[PDB]
């Protein structure tokens, strides 16, 4: 799976 | 050619009270928005307002 | 518009119904590549203009060594009329200019 | 040395001998293009060098405030305003030798009496 | 050699060869000369960053909105919480003989059936659920047992 959570520039 | 005087007043510079609080601003301001996401994604993830 | 590699399947001649060799038949054809001012290349780079209208005239001397550019009456008396063209390189070589458009996709 | 260069990649030629003819060549090491040597000399070294004495001359040296002006005689013109400066090496060996910049005719002498 | 090289094709043909360099410069005997150097200085001259913007208010009316003020927030932002602490809806144990039924029709569906979907099929509480589900199935996910699924 993924963190769910994430930050794009 | 002769090698570069490392003393030529020239080649310096000097950082007034301007350019210190710039430095100075950028790194607090660079803190703040870090701050400003880690709230973002506490709040998603533990499901708070 | 990724596309197989080496294609020795051959799944060129039904993915696309055009020719993929570069047409080298209009390469016979004498260019000029002029730099422009500020003021003169805003607003003949604008797409929202060049509908094909006459921007001038070039007016060369039989002589040669000495080129002008002669620009209409369009310009609202703001600009320069006349311009001397200036040729920086009367030689130019290893210089080529290639057009790029997409692909029909069916057949 | 008058180094020499490739004529169809620009790479940098290096000698080689060929001996069915006793003579110098001059060969690429990448694209394998030979090219007949012009002179026999082909390395060069100089412990003392006069090289760059007078480096920085242009066509308006003399637009130059800073560079002294001077009254000597120009050996080709018989001129009298010219600028001087030293030996541009900066080595702690050379001589404190003048050299002339004519304002009229850009020739450039020197001031030296001992072997010129 | 290499058997894939991932090329992607286009439409180009070359439509000249150039032959000439040039570049344009105003006539400086043009009537409109001198005009182009105006526009030029203006180049430098222009100063397009404005100052920073001063509030001319009262202070005590400034700062009415930072920190512990009476006024309460009106925004929709980001209120995860609100989103999903709304759905709520509580349920009741229905008679066994009909969800213990339902059940083995839902496991005939999939074989491998989620605690979270079990739930909203059957939309009962999972406390009776639970009692049901161990007589019947087992977890390793619940599946029904081999006494029943052998079958
Ligand atoms: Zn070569
Ligand atoms: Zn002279």
């Amino acid at each position: 799976l993924r963190r769910k959570t994430r930050q794009l520039k | 050619k002769d090698q570069d005087d490392r003393d030529h007043f020239g080649k310096k510079r000097l950082d007034l009270a301007g350019p210190l609080l710039a430095q100075l601003f950028k790194t607090l301001f660079k803190k703040l928005t870090k701050d400003i996401f880690r709230y973002m994604q506490r709040t998603v993830e533990e499901a708070h307002d | 518009e990724v596309f197989d590699g080496n294609d020795i399947e051959n799944n060129e001649t039904k993915v696309y119904e055009e020719s993929l060799d570069l047409d080298l038949e209009r390469s016979n054809r004498q260019v000029w590549l002029v730099r422009l001012p500020m003021f003169l290349a805003e607003k003949w780079r604008d797409r929202n203009n060049l509908h094909g209208q006459e921007l001038g005239k070039i007016r060369i001397n039989k002589d040669g060594s000495k080129i002008t550019l002669l620009l209409n009456e369009n310009d609202n008396d703001s600009i320069p009329h006349e311009y001397d063209l200036e040729l920086t390189k009367k030689v130019v070589e290893n210089e080529y200019v290639f057009t790029e458009q997409n692909l029909k996709k069916y057949q | 040395t008058t180094f020499r260069f490739c004529r169809d990649c620009n790479n940098m030629l290096y000698p080689r001998e060929d001996k069915e003819n006793n003579r110098l060549l001059f060969e690429c090491r990448t694209c394998s293009y030979v090219e007949e040597a012009g002179s026999p000399l082909v390395y060069r070294h100089e412990l003392i060098t006069n090289i760059g004495e007078t480096a920085g001359v242009v066509q308006d040296i003399g637009s130059d405030p800073t560079l002294p002006r001077s009254d000597r005689e120009c050996p080709k013109c018989h001129s009298r305003e010219n600028v001087f400066f030293q030996s541009q090496q900066r080595r702690k060996d050379t001589s404190m030798v003048l050299f002339f910049v004519c304002l009229s005719c850009s020739h450039i002498f020197t001031s030296d009496q001992k072997n010129k | 050699y290499i058997p894939y090289v991932k090329t992607i094709p286009k439409k180009t043909a070359i439509v000249g060869t150039v032959c000439h360099e040039c570049q344009v410069m105003p006539s400086m005997n043009d009537p409109n000369y001198h005009k182009i150097v105006e526009q030029r200085r203006n180049i430098v001259k222009l100063n397009n960053k404005e100052r920073i913007t001063t509030l001319d208010e009262t202070v005590g009316v400034t700062m009415s909105h930072t920190g512990m003020s009476m006024r309460s927030d009106n925004s929709n932002f980001l209120k995860v919480g609100r989103e999903k602490a709304k759905s709520n809806i509580k349920s009741i144990r229905m008679p066994k003989k009909e969800i213990l039924d339902y059940l083995f029709k839902l496991f005939d569906e999939y074989d491998y059936w989620s605690l979270k979907g079990l739930k909203e099929r059957t939309r009962q509480p999972e406390a009776h659920l639970k009692e049901c589900l161990d007589k019947v199935a087992t977890l390793v996910k619940y599946t029904l047992r081999p006494e029943y699924k052998k079958l």
